[PDB]
């Protein structure tokens, strides 16, 4: 997967989907914590974007 | 440019060609038509579509 | 001038030869032009500039 | 060689100077691809001189834009010649058709 | 040493790591891009044909 | 390594459905992708064995231009779509069922004189739909032993032949690599078959046709 | 099912180098099926033999020149790697070559043995050009199989050769051109048996006879793996 456009669909500015997506990848790799969605080895990168498939992250997170 | 000469070619028709004329129950036949060379690729046919 | 070359030769005069796709042996539909060009390899070479 | 041109590759190869050309007629006397020497006939001679000229090839040199220029022989031991005949091959070049 | 370890290491370091490809000049935003590397043997950068 | 080149395992058997699989082998030498992706192919496609409908009669028919009502498509449609059918027949050439059905509604294959000793693959294939409070409709089929695709070329209505079960198939090559070189190849082929037999399985049938042309030369 | 099998009927040796072979009789297709693919194995697997490196004596890299010879060394590796043998039950062989006195060299100036054999002693490798002038060099042979340039090989050594080897890459594989036809034939007073031509020109260092049986060997033990699947 690569396009955004669906994850864009739920952060309705797409900037503020790479400060979103750079925040939670930063939980990740930085904070320690780990995915909601199944991560399959992929690059924080990836997994960020999967975890707003899932429907689950905004900024208040 | 090469992608659209070929898509070209491919979408003529020919009034004269091998295999021109029958009717087909769909594209995979239509691609078992063409590769084992039974038809030619822009004759004309009937085929049921969806 | 040129056909009449190719006439001595025992060559085809329309300079153009059926080809086949050594990927499978089917035949090329029309034939296609053969023949020997003169190239250069130029001072561009790619290590140079990698 | 090309082998469609124009006729100008005599000419382009013999007068860039590059391959060596045959000072003065003779025959070949000996060939090595570094050396080769002609017994020149007393026909073009001069008359106290030994009556040899050798041409001493140059093989691999860089070139300014770093690209070989070895010379190869284009004759055989006991080979007439004719002034002007050429003797070895430049780079690009062989029996002194320009070859790019 | 180029050891033979080090190629499975870098088909995971890249595993999916865009790299920006951009010509001179650059007229427009379109004339830089990125694009997931995938490895090659040779030295020139093979470029999708449509883009 | 002189005569010991490099051989494949199936990467994955990669399945997506039980019509359509996407075998996929590693490594093959360089070119091999080919060499066995597309002459499997061209076994596959033209020349495995099967059984299928051959010729039809509807009740009362000289021609499918004849287009009887009671019946919402017409006669050429039911032809084809009677090719449509996948039928398997066990040890025999050519056999004949019949099918009849009645009442407003449609008609399927699950209708048909089922003798057991031949199988409707697939009963729920729909056959026609019917179009009177009197509508009803009885039909010889035959189906017959033979191979590949035949053309129709060669009351009875006349049909092409679909007696191999491959309804497509398709192949590509693609860069492999190991751990010191990329020149190797991957292969994936794609199959998609009607029913009567498993993919994973048409291809080890077809492996064997064309392993049984070897058998005279390998030593 | 109805297959009919092949069998190899006939063979011509039409030159030392170049060969007609026949497969016959075939089903439908099987004659393109199996045309291709032979000709496909065939001009990439068969197995060869070809020089891999050479030791001349008082040379020191490929760019030098021997006094007394019409060829820049390179050219000589150029002829070389051209020259093609057969080796019997042998990966490798070394080659010693010898002659003096003006004239051409040729192949067949290598001393000779049972185990090597030859398949063209007229192929050129220099001219002498001077009454005392000499070459000799100790050729080396391998086996194997496709092509490999000295460039990989070298790198795949890894120990350093000595100062004053020359290396040439490698061309094993044996068939310059391969070509195939398809035919109907008399056979059991029926149509559409092919029989199946492939034509073959070669180095001359193999026979048909094996050739496309080991062609066929190849094939029949590549496809083990989609009938083990």
């Amino acid at each position: 997967r690569v396009t955004v456009q669906d994850a864009v669909e739920k952060i309705g500015n797409r900037f503020d989907l790479v400060l979103v997506a750079a925040r939670r990848a930063r939980q990740m790799q930085v904070g320690g914590k780990d995915p909601l969605v199944p991560e399959e080895n992929d690059k924080t990168t990836v997994i960020a974007l999967r975890e707003i498939e899932e429907g689950l992250i905004n900024n208040q997170i | 440019q090469d992608v659209v000469l070929g898509l070209y070619y491919m979408t003529r028709d020919c009034v004269n060609a091998k295999g021109e004329g029958m009717v087909l129950t769909g594209p995979k036949e239509a691609e078992r038509l063409y590769r084992s060379g039974l038809a030619s690729l822009h004759a004309r046919v009937k085929v049921r579509i969806t | 001038e040129i056909k009449e070359l190719l006439k001595l030769g025992d060559l085809p005069t329309s300079g153009q030869i059926r080809l086949y796709d050594g990927r499978t042996g089917e035949q090329f539909e029309r034939p296609v032009t053969v023949g020997y060009m003169y190239m250069l390899k130029l001072n561009h070479l790619v290590d140079d500039k990698m | 060689k090309p082998l469609v041109g124009t006729g100008m590759e005599r000419a382009v190869a013999v007068d860039s100077g590059v391959t060596a050309v045959a000072k003065r007629g003779g025959v070949v006397q000996y060939v090595d691809a570094s050396r080769i020497v002609i017994k020149v006939n007393e026909d073009e001679m001069y008359p106290g001189e030994a009556g040899i000229d050798i041409y001493n090839l140059t093989k691999y040199t860089r070139s300014n834009q770093n690209t070989c220029i070895n010379q190869m022989p284009c004759v055989s031991l006991g080979e007439p010649v004719e002034r002007g005949d050429v003797l070895a091959d430049g780079p690009s070049t062989d029996l002194g058709e320009l070859a790019l | 040493r180029e050891e033979a370890v080090v190629w499975d290491i870098l088909d995971e370091v890249i595993r999916e790591h865009p790299v920006l490809l951009n010509r001179a000049p650059t007229l427009h935003r379109l004339g830089i891009q990125a694009f997931e590397p995938v490895l090659i043997e040779g030295k020139a950068i093979q470029l999708h044909p449509l883009v | 390594s002189v005569t010991e080149f490099l051989k494949p395992r199936l990467v994955d058997i990669e399945q997506v459905s039980s019509t359509h699989a996407k075998v996929t082998l590693e490594p093959l030498e360089r070119g091999f992708g080919h060499t066995l992706g597309n002459a499997l192919r061209r076994i596959l496609l033209s020349s495995m064995p099967g059984c299928a409908v051959t010729e039809v009669e509807i009740d009362g028919v000289l021609h499918e231009y004849s287009t009887k009502e009671g019946v919402q498509e017409d006669i050429l449609e039911i032809l084809l779509n009677l090719k449509g059918l996948a039928v398997r027949v066990q040890g025999k050439d050519e056999v004949i069922l019949t099918l009849n059905k009645s009442g407003i509604g449609p008609v399927t294959a699950a209708d048909i004189t089922h003798d057991g000793d031949v199988e409707i693959v697939k009963p729920q294939h729909v056959i026609c739909h019917l179009t009177d409070e009197n509508a009803s409709i009885s039909m010889r089929i035959k189906v017959q032993r033979g191979r590949g695709y035949v053309p129709a070329s060669t009351g009875r209505l006349l049909v092409d032949a679909c007696y191999s079960p491959v309804e497509r198939i398709a192949y590509n090559v693609e860069a492999a690599r190991v751990e010191q070189r990329t020149d190797l190849d991957k292969l994936v082929i794609e199959m998609e078959t009607n029913g009567t037999i498993d993919p994973e399985e048409a291809i080890r049938r077809a492996a064997t046709i064309l392993a049984e042309q070897l058998e005279a030369f390998v030593d």
